[PDB]
RNA sequence: UUGAGAAGCUCAGACGAGUAGGCAGGCGUGGAGGUUUGUGACGAAGCCUUGGGCGUGAGCCUGGGUCGAACAGCCUCUAGU
RNA sequence: CUGCCGAAGUUUCCGGAUAGCAGAAACUCAGAUCAGUUUUAUGUGUAAAAUGAGAGUU
RNA sequence: UUUCAAUGGCCCGUCUUGAAACACGGACCAAGGAGUCUAGCAUCUAUGCGAGUGUUUGGGUGAUGAAAACCCAUCCGCGAAGGUGGGAACGCCCUUGUGGCGUGCACCAUCGAAGAGCAUAGCUGUUGGGACCCGAAAGAUGGUG
């Protein structure tokens, strides 16, 4: 599984994805470590995606990998990606950062879509708070300084922008913006705190 | 009135004798820390290996 | 009067080649004879252990090898060294005993006159 | 006077290339100071021990919080002290003994490039130096 | 606006004697590892010539005549330079 | 071969150690000190205004 | 390019001398021709490692030069044996700026009593070594007529 994802020819990297189709639909609990090992494989699957048309079709394929995971470990799958993109964000190079920006753009939009789906089953405030707890121990955690701000500025830039796309008609009241309000409050990176609102597009009309 | 001139000759010998044993101890003490002060395995680097 | 070390790689290879002809002449036996363990005779290194010249006569008799045959199965003799500490007798007797454990001895044909 | 390093560590001519831009395009004195010290000779950049760094952050009132110590030069360890505290450090070089000791018990080590992407303006960083006398 | 050999490109102002001496950048010779998938009997090297050029300069490139078997530019190494 | 900086040419003690001039580095300051400067005024010196220049160290 | 016309310009190097005067050296052309090689010391810089550091005495090894490269055993050398203020940098502000509140490196004042080397290469300096090159009667040993 893992080795073939980072293969040196697309005809074999592609075949790893639909072989991952059944694997991610397994009805058993996956530890965080297994997802981190998987996501490295997937992170390097996107790393060498050459053509711009292809490398933006794969992002949509990878974003679509979220709802097919079991409902229990869908949060863990999202959490590992934000961890496995934060640590290797410094490794990327200018020509390869135009696709992980979009890839992060796709996934951050897929997180909202799952909330819309889970809103039909459970209470909106319950699931959103659980997702908000995912941002608390991940990218928006004040305890670890290892997280780059380039993702955090990106997330703020496209936070509300993909909130409108997920909810064309209207967004209900919820703590959508809580992760930022919990970062511009007590984050110890004073430059990130200082310049986060200037790039956010927060509106309180519905919140 | 002090020892002898050839009895201060041994003063180097009681100074130099504890050289070899000190140096050997420094070799094993450095190695002992080397076993202690090593980086963990990084369990994510066996994905491809 | 100046010396140059240009033959340093020449001399090392000459020594290796000199070892290989010795191994050719004496196949089964090792190129080197066994040496005992002794302690340097100074307050600076007295806690060390190194090699000696050969095994003293108390080291041979205690181990169970006569002094005459010892010269023939490769065990060397030092008439000058003596055993003052039993730990020096012990470290070198067991050094002989482990050697005689791994020592294959080739029989030699012997004259057998018809009478006696 | 000094406006080009005497070094030929090719990666130090890339580090300077990053802090020449930062120094002239930001208003912080941390960058103008960092760039100057990337020009200094090996003699003028003393090793700064781990214990000396451990004392500086945990000095007087302590209250280390999570400030990052930054030094241009090596950070050699100090086996004479057993318990190293949690530390975030940025330096040109570490020693394999020191870098393991920081990593094993506490925070993390950084190079000058990882500090810059976190605190380009020198945001909440302690800039230390080793004892020059030697 | 393309002007990232960032060791680049660009803008402004003042200045310019020189021994002893201090600092810096270069030119040239023989040979050495790399390189130009380099040049050469359709003429190498050399040589002469009021041929043409290049550089403040050390020096360099080229035309013609002789000539006949080797030679060079570039990055470093090196010295009986 | 070109480019930059460029003295001293002598005090002072005593063949010298100093110094000085020139540099080369490291420092701390222009909200600080200065000047082969000139005034003001107190008793030619000294002390405190202008004119200029960033000045001082190791 | 040769030549002419007008304006000009005391032979070069050394040494001497403030300066010249000088006295020297120079018939002409080609080639040869003089801070080099090395051990020691100190300095500056560059590199590797850093409370360490240094494979090349030697051993292991090296099938395509094998005097290279590559690897490490036992030594060994050289190292290793607290307050006050001024201060670099940063944060908090807040009449903002101004500044204050701080935290205070290197270091300096003060009161006082949390090692930075080792090895290689270069540069300049210095001491030896034939010592930048050339030039003073030698003297001594041993021979010749």
């Amino acid at each position: 599984f893992i080795k073939k994802l980072a293969a040196n020819d697309r005809k074999t990297r592609d075949k790893a994805l639909e072989s991952l189709q059944r694997f991610l639909s397994q009805k058993k609990k996956f530890e965080r470590l297994d997802f981190l090992k998987l996501w490295k494989g997937l992170f390097y699957c996107m790393w060498m995606a050459d053509k711009p048309l292809y490398q933006q079709k794969l992002s949509d394929n990878l974003a679509a990998l979220v709802p097919i995971v079991w409902i229990d470990n869908r949060i863990l799958f999202q959490s590992t990606f934000w961890e496995t993109m934060g640590r290797e964000w410094t490794g990327i190079d200018i020509l390869r950062t135009d696709k992980f920006y979009l890839l992060m753009r796709r996934f951050c939009a897929a997180a909202f879509r799952d909330i819309q789906t889970r809103s039909k089953t459970a209470l909106l405030d319950k699931v959103v708070a659980e997702y908000n707890q995912m941002w608390m121990d991940g990218p928006f955690n004040t305890e670890n300084l290892a997280f780059p701000n380039g993702i955090l500025f990106h997330l703020a830039d496209i936070w509300t922008e993909e909130l409108r796309k997920v909810y064309p008609e209207d967004v209900p009241k919820a703590d959508w913006y809580l992760p930022f309000d919990s970062t511009i409050k007590s984050s110890h990176n004073v430059v990130l705190r200082k310049t986060l609102p200037k790039r956010l597009d927060r509106v309180s009309e519905y919140t | 009135t002090f020892v002898s001139s050839t009895m201060v000759r041994a003063a180097i010998r009681n100074q130099a004798a504890q050289r070899y044993v000190n140096r050997q101890e420094s070799k094993l003490e450095r190695q002992v820390r080397a076993q202690q002060n090593v980086i963990p395995e990084d369990p994510l680097d066996n994905v491809f290996a | 009067y100046v010396k140059t070390w240009f033959n340093q790689p020449g001399r090392k290879l000459r020594r290796r080649q000199a070892r290989q002809t010795k191994a050719a002449k004496i196949a089964p036996r090792p190129v080197e004879a066994i040496r005992p363990a002794v302690k340097p005779p100074t307050i600076r290194y007295n806690m060390k252990v190194r090699a000696g010249r050969g095994f003293t006569l108390e080291e041979l008799k205690a181990a169970g090898v006569s002094r005459r045959v010892a010269s023939t199965i490769g065990i060397p003799v030092d008439h000058r060294r003596r055993n003052r500490s039993e730990e020096s007798l012990q470290r070198n007797v067991e050094r002989i005993k482990v050697y005689l454990a791994h020592l294959i001895v080739f029989p030699r044909k012997a004259g057998q006159p018809k009478k006696g | 006077q000094r406006s080009k390093p005497a070094s030929e560590n090719v990666y130090l001519k890339l580090l300077v290339k990053l802090y020449r831009f930062l120094a002239r395009r930001t208003d912080s004195r941390f960058n103008k100071a960092i760039l100057k010290r990337l020009f200094q000779s090996k003699t003028n950049r003393p090793p700064i021990s781990i214990s000396k760094i451990a004392a500086l952050t945990s000095r007087k009132s302590a209250s280390s919080q999570n400030k990052t110590t930054v030094v241009v030069g090596t950070v050699t360890d100090d086996e004479r002290m057993l318990t190293v505290p949690k530390l975030s450090i940025a330096a040109l070089r570490f020693t394999k003994s020191a870098r393991a000791r920081i990593l094993k018990a506490g925070g993390e080590v950084l190079t000058l490039d990882q500090l810059a992407l976190r605190a380009p303006t020198g945001s909440n960083t302690v800039l230390v130096r080793g004892k020059k006398h030697a």
